[PDB]
RNA sequence: GCCCGGAUAGCUCAGCUGUAGAGCAUCAGACUUUUAAUCUGAGGGUCCAGGGUUCAAGUCCCUGUUCGGGCGCCA
RNA sequence: GUCUACGGCCAUACCACCCUGAACGCGCCCGAUCUCGUCUGAUCUCGGAAGCUAAGCAGGGUCGGGCCUGGUUAGUACUUGGAUGGGAGACCGCCUGGGAAUACCGGGUGCUGUAGGCUU
RNA sequence: GUGCCAGGUGGGGAGUUUGACUGGGGCGGUACACCUGUCAAACGGUAACGCAGGUGUCCUAAGGCGAGCUCAGGGAGGACAGAAACCUCCCGUGGAGCAGAAGGGCAAAAGCUCGCUUGAUCUUGAUUUUCAGUACGAAUACAGACCGUGAAAGCGGGGCCUCACGAUCCUUCUGACCUUUUGGGUUUUAAGCAGGAGGUGUCAGAAAAGUUACCACAGGGAUAACUGGCUUGUGGCGGCCAAGCGUUCAUAGCGACGUCGCUUUUUGAUCCUUCGAUGUCGGCUCUUCCUAUCAUUGUGAAGCAGAAUUCACCAAGCGUUGGAUU
RNA sequence: AGGCCCGCGGCGGGUGUUGACGCGAUGUGAUUUCUGCCCAGUGCUCUGAAUGUCAAAGUGAAGAAAUUCAAUGAAGCGCGGGUAAACGGCGGGAGUAACUAUGACUCUCUUAAGGUAGCCAAAUGCCUCGUCAUCUAAUUAGUGACGCGCAUGAAGGAUGAAC
RNA sequence: GAAAGACUAAUCGAACCAUCUAGUAGCUGGUUCCCUCCGAAGUUUCCCUCAGGAUAGCUGGCGCUCUCGCAGACCCGAGCCACGCAGUUUUAUCCGGUAAAGCGAAUGAUUAGAGGUCUUGGGGCCGAAACGAUCUCAACCUAUUCUCAAACUUUAAAUGGGUAAGAAGCCCGGCUCGCUGGCGUGGAGCCGGGCGUGGAAUGCGAGUGCCUAGUGGGCCACUUUUGGUAAGCAGAACUGGCGCUGCGGGAUGAACCGAACGCCGGGUUAAGGCGCCCGAUGCCGACGCUCAUCAGACCCCAGAAAAGGUGUUGGUUG
């Protein structure tokens, strides 16, 4: 799918609809200091093996592409985060489709 | 192996040894998804009820 | 490499036509369903004669094509080749399935049984009712023994019970033959190749006045 | 086996008649619901939004709710062996009113009127309307003609 | 998910920040009794995509598409 | 007796062709400065009032098609409930109630609400 | 070299697992989560490894609003131009299109083309669908903001409707000048509250390869292999019609196309009995029974000259053998 | 200071009172005659060459510290050779000779190499009770022969007395 | 272990002894006195679930809240006759797309002629010459014609599903509202007042709470119905039954027909029977049909078809 780098969508911090920024969220990297990373390293320390499941059995082909939206307001710098539907090919700002044209031969 | 999928067979016999009951039907039934508006509307005007009451009761005489 | 019809013999499914959903039915037996004389006006043949089932039952396409010939072969050679005309009033649009099982000294061979029973397309029947007609043979007024020998002959190769029946009907035509000569007098009918329009007395009078004239 | 689709089956319910297919006539917008009215749901098909259920075409409720395009129904629905007084929105085009409410009131009304004038004139007259009752005995003229004599026709066979 | 590395006439290979080159494609000609196989020449590079560094980009730095490795794996 | 504006039901109102139309009206019609749109003032928008009922429109006509409503089809087809009914079966008959649809044959061809005109 | 830690190798050894449905299991398939038409017996519901299909997507427009148009097809015309290039008129109830399967729906539409846009946004409840009236998913009607569009009425919180999807724990991100961080204070860090995402397709969601004929246990006739029982497709044996064969001649003897049966000496189908066991092939031996008769007794028929042979009837009294190979 | 092996542990123990004509680990199976091609795959092994990746520790930097980042870079794995008496493997489709029939021969596609010498309806061949000959009156048996051999074949092939 | 998973004290694909240990078992077997009362389920949803659970349903127990009154000390009533309910009808009023029907109505399938006139139809015999011509067969169109549909339909039943048949109703006034708004508007709520012929039939006393076992293999019959040649096969719908049920009849028999059950006497029946077994026709029963050298003889049901007969009996047409 094609969506703009730009949109005029609501605001909470403003309270009102306001030019917001759009890019595509990617997780970021784990703390390795979170709650139940600390007590998987230590539940995993010693003998015992591999103590948690481990999935290995992938079904889904794609992801829910979550938009990272930014209001352009300078005193406010909010952010959201906007879920679309499953797709497997997204792009941010693309070229714009056209009707009357030629497709190439 | 195999056995039996589905069936009904029996189903009305059990529904109506108990018999098959109606809703009760009884007054003043509650004003649950009623239009918020309305409801809130109508909740001002039973609070502002009690104004009136001596043009009411002068009527009434 | 047929069945017995016995086994095809009831109406015991709903009616299976050859359409989108039942693909790769072969074709029927019989092809042709009217032979003689078929160009024959309608007053050249008068005298009509029906063979009427009297079983709610299944005719299988080979058996209305061996009927067919049979009673073809009758009318050729007692009233000559041009002197009958025959309609065959039956179509085989119901599909009988097969589930093919192998004929060998082996059930471990993949046989598997009744699972995924629903069978392939094995042949078209007609359905036929009381009452229904299967054959008609329209000929002249002196040749009605030989009508009644034909379908008589005809009739052993159904599995049912039949009767033969002279109709009070002019030919193929849906009118008596008491009135049918009067309403052609009076142009009520007007004939065209083996049958005959009958012209209502309603319309544009440009259609009247083509007639009588 | 069956799927659980919402319109599943739905096929000759939720179609259009013969030759009544197109823009939906006003009037249907243009009557009033309020409040404790009994209402018959039908569904058309043509307008998709607020549809009623399957199982409620058909049926018969009383109106408890009102919005700008809507009305809410309780309407009773039979689940194996109890039957329980459901809540729908359904938009007005696929409600309309029930005539046998409205033949009870006008009974009512006339009935009333009825005993308000019987009272009136000292006169007491019958109100409570009797099933069909036996035939009174009557007398059947002949007119000086005899009735014609029938008899069963023979058989023949037609076609 | 991490660290690397390759994408360049049809193919292979090189390569500045101040001239895209070389050997094999292909072809027209020059020969030789036919041949050779040796030249004269034509014909080709999306120098993988985008952005920024840019008087100066394939070249410098990031973000994208594939191709190879080696890592790591609590829904 | 009609029309115009807005309608309700949405063919008894539609479709084809023909005839008639007084007065208002509705139109066709004339023009492109302004308003506004076009490849084109054809459409749309605007400003008009020379001519015309030719067309739309209205009314009528057609052994007209359709549509609507009846009769026939037919107490037929089908069907609730019943039998230790018949028949090898396929199926069929009876009792108890209900009850269709073509073909074919008739009749009809919009009704009406609000507001405003014309018609001696 | 030894002691301790770190990385690699490590079926030498250890522990465990090796889905389900299923006309027995396995192989096959997914009928395991969904959607359309039918089945389905005119409310709704309704099954088979029933039938015909579809789904794990796609779309900044194919979302929202407004405006203006009319589509498929056909007829008649116009330089090159022809069956199909473009232009014009006429007919055109949709016979087109609306992303996809199918069904429904739709014409100054819901289709096509333009213009402006982001209601595919921020929120709380109620309700419908499956339903246990639990959840998820999807959907309907509202209400409160902030907007878009249009002159406006209005319409819009995704796709015209019916499908297009996912708990706990954990992780990640976003928001409150929010709460806690343990005697107090400041600051990092961590924990929390609310909302998205990372997925469990066995789709209410374990983390999972084989083999056993060396095998074991608890059971199962809920379940196969052998008999028996129902059936008779297939096998076998008959009948009806008679187009034909029979040097001519349908029927001495045969019988195409059709069609009606019988039998349980074939093989299937099923799974009713038997799994705290009915000894499972063949041969040998021995007795009895059936007749659908090979011979023999008595007959009828012939395309019966005799001889031989063929068809049929009464008929099972009697007989139906010795061997090579397996 | 070793190979192979035991051992909870000891510089413990077995081979070993041993030393390559020896110990240890495999395969094949006397003699005779041979033992063909393939290192692509999986193993094993040799070399580290700039070398890519690569844990802990150590080093440097930022921070107030926890911590974060960077640099460096052991084996192994990648990269490069060898090895089949290591495990194992060892092809198709067309046309073609003056009767036909075969196909010496010729085209291509493809492999890591296309099954060589031999042997065969063999204890290995479905079709199959193969075909021909012999043995019998008669042989799904036996033997001899043939070979596009479902699916023969070389550390095992083919023979060969004696048992 | 010169190899067979052989041997290791009759034990070896991991000896023997004791202990953990009364290991675990959704699986098999058993589970102890009497009478009385009530009395099932094999179905829904979810589950690595399909020999099991949870869940709803079906069951029992405990109640509780109400309704009719409790009548005359023998006796004697002195328009109107209970809250409410229903596997039922009636009267209104909707809903539906099956059976049937239809295809000279759409969408698909499909038979045969007939009439027309254009064309890259074949062509056509003497037409090249402007097929001077017009003969046939095509395609096409038009009006007809035969036969069809689970996944077609204009039309359209029977049976069926919902609602209503009043006191929570009807009708008068008046008040409140921040909702709505030309309006004393609309809507909703609230407050008084008056109306009883209790506004179909029939029957019945209702409402409500807690705890809860067993079950969660079903099977059969009429009818509808899917797969299959069929099946005492497999799968559904409706009701009833068996399971859980004895009794009379079907000789016999889980399901058929009758009828359901405390222990008895008398009377009478059902279904079925009445030669004898074996109760009852031991009627002076009625009218016919039928002779079988395989006669026939009663739902389920326990054996038969097509085709024949100058056997006999009726009947139709000529
Ligand atoms: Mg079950
Ligand atoms: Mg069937
Ligand atoms: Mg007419
Ligand atoms: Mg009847
Ligand atoms: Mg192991
Ligand atoms: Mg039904
Ligand atoms: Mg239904
Ligand atoms: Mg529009
Ligand atoms: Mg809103
Ligand atoms: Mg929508
Ligand atoms: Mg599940
Ligand atoms: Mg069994
Ligand atoms: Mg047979
Ligand atoms: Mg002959
Ligand atoms: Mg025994
Ligand atoms: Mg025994
Ligand atoms: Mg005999
Ligand atoms: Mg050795
Ligand atoms: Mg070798
Ligand atoms: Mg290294
Ligand atoms: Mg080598
Ligand atoms: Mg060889
Ligand atoms: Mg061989
Ligand atoms: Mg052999
Ligand atoms: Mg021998
Ligand atoms: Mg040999
Ligand atoms: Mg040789
Ligand atoms: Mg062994
Ligand atoms: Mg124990
Ligand atoms: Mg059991
Ligand atoms: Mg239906
Ligand atoms: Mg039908
Ligand atoms: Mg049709
Ligand atoms: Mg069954
Ligand atoms: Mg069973
Ligand atoms: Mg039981
Ligand atoms: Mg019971
Ligand atoms: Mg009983
Ligand atoms: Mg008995
Ligand atoms: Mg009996
Ligand atoms: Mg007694
Ligand atoms: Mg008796
Ligand atoms: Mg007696
Ligand atoms: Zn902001």
């Amino acid at each position: 799918v094609n969506v703009p780098k730009t949109r005029r969508t609501f605001c909470k911090k403003c309270g009102k609809h306001q030019p917001h920024k759009v890019t595509q969220y990617k997780k970021g990297k784990d703390s390795l200091y979170a709650q139940g990373k600390r007590r998987y390293d230590r539940k995993q320390s010693g003998y015992g093996g591999q103590t948690k499941p481990i999935f290995r059995k992938k079904a889904k082909t794609t992801k829910k592409i979550v938009l990272r939206l930014e209001c352009v307001e300078p005193n406010c710098r909010s952010k959201r985060m906007l879920a679309i539907k499953r797709c497997k090919h997204f792009e941010l700002g693309g070229d714009k489709k056209r009707k009357g044209q030629v497709i190439q031969f | 192996a195999k056995s039996k999928n589905h069936t009904t067979h029996n189903q009305s016999r059990k529904w109506h040894r108990n018999g098959i009951k109606k809703p009760r039907s009884q007054r003043y039934e509650s004003l649950k998804g009623v239009d918020p508006k309305f409801l809130r509307n109508m909740r001002f005007a039973k609070k502002h009820n009690k104004k009136g009451l001596k043009k009411m009761q002068a009527n009434n005489a | 490499g047929r069945r017995p019809a016995r086994c095809y013999r009831y109406c015991k499914n709903k009616p299976y036509p050859k359409s989108r959903f039942c693909r790769g039915v072969p074709d029927a037996k019989i092809r042709i369903f009217d032979l003689g004389r078929k160009k024959a006006k309608v007053d050249e043949f008068p005298l009509g004669g029906h063979m009427v089932s009297d079983e709610y039952e299944q005719l299988s396409s080979e058996a209305l094509e061996a009927a067919r010939i049979c009673a073809n072969k009758y009318m050729v050679k007692s009233c000559g080749r041009d002197g009958f005309h025959m309609r065959v009033r039956l179509h085989p649009f119901h599909v009988i399935r097969i589930n093919k099982m192998l004929s060998c000294a082996g059930a471990d061979r993949l046989q598997t049984g009744m699972r995924g029973a629903f069978g392939k397309p094995q042949g078209t029947v007609a359905r036929v009712h009381i009452g229904q007609v299967i054959m008609s043979i329209r000929t002249k007024l002196q040749n009605e023994e030989h009508v009644i020998e034909a379908l008589r002959r005809a009739k052993f190769k159904f599995p049912g019970r039949q009767k033969i029946h002279i109709s009070k009907k002019w030919g193929f035509t849906k009118f008596n033959a008491d009135e049918f000569e009067d309403m052609v007098a009076k142009k009520c009918l007007i004939p065209d190749g083996c049958g005959v329009k009958y012209v209502p007395s309603h319309g544009p009078l440009d259609k009247w006045r083509v007639l009588h004239s | 086996t069956n799927t659980k689709g919402k319109r599943r089956g739905t096929r000759y319910m939720f179609s259009r008649p013969f030759r009544k297919h197109g823009v939906v006539p006003l009037a249907t917008y243009m009557r009033i619901y309020k409040k404790g009215d009994i209402v018959d749901i039908k569904g058309m098909g043509t307008v998709q939004k607020g549809m009623p259920h399957k199982c409620y075409h058909g049926k018969t409720g009383r109106v408890y709710n009102v919005t700008q395009h809507a009305v809410g129904i309780v309407v009773n629905k039979q689940v194996k062996g109890k039957i329980l007084a459901k809540r729908i929105n359904v938009r007005i085009e696929h409600i309309k009113h029930s005539k046998s409410r409205d033949s009870f009131l006008k009974r009512v009304k006339e009935n009333d009127q009825k005993k308000k004038e019987a009272k009136e004139k000292g006169t007491w007259v019958q109100l409570k309307r009797q099933p069909a009752p036996p035939r009174e005995a009557h007398f059947v003229r002949t007119n000086g003609k005899e009735p014609e004599l029938l008899e069963p026709i023979p058989y023949e066979f037609m076609a």
